[PDB]
């Protein structure tokens, strides 16, 4: 129950007005950052206003950035006097079975892991405020994974054109979209020196002789389907064969003992499928309903099993 | 054996919920639901059944991972070095000369790391073993910052450790981890942690150890039954904090990790392993690795390697500093306390 | 209370639950007429000074 | 918590042997979930998909240990759940890698060579608990070896691990069981390089941020451009757009590669390492 649960114990101070107490019972299924593991804390931790900065409250894409530095919990039960999280890196619960809350617009499936992003959609910012006390809660949103890879990559890229739409998405049918932001440019720095060593350190001498191949990709495209749907109608391999006549060099430093390619693979693989993790953070979370459906609509809680 | 400060000497005993919790099953009623509306031994063999009966009468108590390997004593020695120390796994080194032959870059020598291994074993003889950490220590005593507690490491390691020759046994080994780095296969590719020590069992040229892959520490049976208790120790050489070098002096349960740090140059490399204490999330680690050893970033692919290695569950952590007797000799040694072990895997650099 | 159905295998989510419920009482009321002439009310009445 | 899996019947002398044999063997399942059918487990449940169809199969199914086999019945530990409850649970190799203590251990499709139930009408493929550095290895070996046939070495086809030899090779229907693995890794290597290449000297943006990019391109990344560049070029061009869908792509390319492990072995009053075929005791909590 140390190593199985971990009560992290939020306490409730004495002064919250009966309408803002029972806001709190609402609060189910959330994600709540603690800084530490200590056994007692308080809602001043856990509130926004312990994630401001001297004079400044970070845009949406700097909210990311100091999650990670913290650990996610989820609120177990809602007492009058205290609210009890488990921290998801430590231990679960007994059985390791713990309940989340869709606050997405986005209903779940079985076995996908879920990363949680900061309330970037739009009609969607909802931050339970304490108005006895003058604390607000950002809940972030628990999202599944082909979404929370691209909706972090749509304010990537958008920070890098206020450096010189974008902001709309789509998932199974459901046109969505988030809210247009100005972002910090301290913010985007991070985020650009991230993804160029990430990018540069991708690359290697093998990579070369997979150059040479890409007119034969668009020798493949004309045939395949498969391959006429795989690399876009707006890719760029399509557009950089028309200008770019790769080749490889005839000879390799020590190319006897060496391999070419099987080093081109570990290397992009340690960058850049590595690349999505060190933006976000890790969907440590997946969600196996024993027994009730296999997709889990939104506002509905959903059982979590630990994701290595 | 039912004392009177009870509400306490019944706490410990594993309560009163369970007798309550039994009490509306079990105690009450015919409900669940119903109708409507022979002289000095024998006794003392005999009530060691008795206590054999007093072990069935009855039976928090954590669990564990316990594990055994039958381990040469050649690199380590569990004899010399009390229980409780870190220990290391390897894999075994036929993989060696094949994976140096293609994971060095081009331009350096591949014929190194076997050449250099195979010295070792003919230098310890005058097989998947286990590296000791304080053995660790003297071999990278050479790239340190406190050089002389790495000296107070090699004082104690080449008069307690069983064999001939240890300095031989160091100065060769750590000669394969500078082959270890230059040919590219990095140490943490080798090194596998295997857990911390509890006991052993003697015998010629091989020992058997025992210890716990996985839980905490201080509870098992160590086989004394007067100290069933044995505390971590770690040389000072290898223990770095984070806590007060970023300032972060907050309670808390701190992390245990271990790191290398990666020095790539010609016939010049150097090897540090270090004991990272730590309130950090393990994905907000990298980053501090980037503020303080940017050194070895310019003079060599990433300088850093690390993995968990275990946790404090204390809220405020407490640490020692202490100078403690190998044998005869005074070692600066850091010991912890409270320590729950859960391993991890590396991370990468190429 | 609400109500609970019991299941087997790996039990992802449950816990009993009550509610309070309270509705707001809506006060109305009746009105009747009723008149007398002074012609009965000697009668009623008693005698007079 | 232990799981159950129904034989139905009909079971000749043989089909009920053959399922006495595969004792300590892995299973993937849909849910976690009491009562089950064995049409569920076999390969007619997947359907013939490819390397690339079985990892995304084996990520969003459940595997489960079978332990001790009923004749009427399959009872099958979820490494999920069951695991962190019960101590440890056995589990037979299927591999030619022989297990060593402390390893963790994830599994890979049958690329490599299977249990048929005829009386059933059925097949049963299994995955190869094999180690996770082995694991990263033996995958990207096969992805370089498909990209040659699109146009190899005499070494590459051979590993080692503790002293045992593997040969790769031991083909063509495993190339083509393969050809769409091959037809991703090299897209989004080809539109990432092109990505790095059409930015770098696109912005180069500038005080201290394309300072220390081009610190890090002296003569290594701008070297690397200017080789490139060479057999190469320099209206709109959709930069920024293609990043999202790139990101998406090769982010996605990295789970599906990533191979997680599952089991890690703590042996105890046993060998240290375990050979093949061999039963290893087996946990998943600490």
């Amino acid at each position: 129950m140390i190593t199985d649960c971990f009560e992290a114990d939020i306490a409730i101070p004495s002064g919250i007005s009966r309408p803002d107490a029972a806001a709190l019972q609402r609060c189910e299924g959330r994600v709540v950052f603690l800084p530490t593991i200590r056994r007692q804390l308080a809602l001043a931790d856990v509130a926004h206003e312990s994630f401001v900065s001297g004079g400044v409250s970070p845009d949406t894409l700097g909210l990311l950035l100091a999650y990670r530095r913290r650990f996610p919990a989820v609120i177990t039960r809602v007492l009058p006097t205290r609210i009890v999280a488990c921290p998801v890196d430590l231990g679960l619960t007994h059985a390791g079975t713990v309940n989340l809350r869709n606050t997405s617009p986005v209903d779940l499936c079985n076995g996908d892991p879920v990363s949680l992003v900061p309330p970037v959609f739009e009609g969607q910012a909802t931050d339970v405020r304490l108005e006895s006390l003058d604390l607000t809660l950002r809940f972030p949103v628990p999202l599944p994974t082909p979404l929370a890879r691209e909706i972090v990559a749509r304010l990537v890229a958008r920070g890098i054109r206020d450096l010189n739409d974008l902001n709309v998405l789509y998932y199974n049918g459901a046109r969505l979209s988030l809210v247009a932001d100005v972002q910090q440019l301290a913010s985007v720095n991070t985020e650009l020196r991230s993804l160029v060593l990430n990018m540069v350190y991708s690359i290697t001498e093998g990579t070369t002789l997979i150059l040479t191949l890409i007119p034969r990709l668009l020798a493949l495209s004309a045939q395949d389907g498969y391959v006429n749907a795989l690399l876009q109608m707006q890719s760029v391999t399509r557009e950089a064969a028309q200008l770019i006549h790769p080749e490889a060099p005839m000879l390799m430093q020590d190319g006897e003992r060496r391999l070419p390619l099987y080093e081109a693979l570990v290397a992009w693989l340690a960058h850049a499928g590595q690349l999505g993790d060190i933006l976000a953070l890790a969907p440590a979370v997946r969600v196996c309903t024993f027994d009730g459906a296999a997709v889990v609509q939104s506002g509905d809680m959903a059982p979590v099993i630990r994701y290595p | 054996t039912k004392p009177l400060p009870t509400a306490p000497m019944a706490w410990a005993e594993s309560s009163p919920r369970e007798l309550a919790g039994h009490a509306p099953l079990r105690r009450v009623l015919r409900p669940p639901i119903a109708r409507r509306d022979t002289r000095a031994t024998r006794d003392d063999t005999e009530q060691a059944v008795d206590k054999i009966l007093r072990g069935a009468r009855r039976a928090g108590a954590p669990r564990y991972h316990l594990t055994r390997q039958v381990t040469l004593t050649d690199l380590c020695q569990p004899n010399a070095e009390r229980a409780g120390a870190l220990l290391l796994a390897l894999r075994h080194p036929t993989d060696l000369p094949h994976l140096a032959r293609h994971r060095a870059p081009p331009g350096r020598q591949t014929e190194r790391l076997a050449e250099a291994w195979g010295q070792l074993l003919e230098a310890s003889a005058l097989r998947a073993g286990l590296v000791s950490f304080n053995f660790l220590v003297a071999a990278c005593a050479a790239a340190y910052d406190a050089r002389d507690a790495a000296e107070a490491v090699r004082a104690h390691i080449t008069t307690n450790y069983g064999g001939t020759r240890a300095g031989a046994r160091l100065d060769r080994f750590s000669e394969c981890l500078r082959a270890m780095v230059h040919t590219h296969v990095f140490p943490h590719e080798v090194m596998r942690f295997f857990g911390g020590l509890v006991s052993w069992v003697t015998q010629d040229e091989l020992a058997s150890v025992t210890a716990v892959c996985s839980g905490p520490q201080e509870a098992t049976h160590t086989g004394h039954p007067g100290r069933p208790r044995s505390a971590v120790t770690i040389p000072a050489c290898a223990f770095v904090d984070l806590d007060a070098e970023l300032c972060l002096g907050g309670p808390g349960a701190a992390f245990l990790y271990l790191v290398f740090t990666y020095r790539q140059c010609r016939d010049q490399e150097l090897c540090c392993v270090y004991v990272v204490k730590s309130q950090l999330p393990p994905r907000g680690l990298e980053a501090a690795l980037e503020r303080l050893f940017g050194r070895l970033r310019i003079t060599n692919c990433t300088y850093a390697a690390f993995a968990e290695l275990g946790v404090m569950p204390d809220d405020s952590p407490r640490c020692l500093h202490r100078t403690e007797r190998f044998g005869a000799v005074g070692v600066p040694v850091v010991i912890l306390e409270g320590v729950v072990w859960r391993p991890g895997g590396w991370r990468a650099c190429a | 209370h609400q109500p609970l159905i019991a299941r087997d295998g790996p039990h992802p989510v449950e816990q009993p639950v009550h509610n309070y419920m309270t509705k707001v009482i809506d006060r109305r009321a009746l009105n009747a007429a009723f008149s007398l002439a002074t012609e009965a009310i000697a009668l009623l009445t008693g005698e007079a000074l």
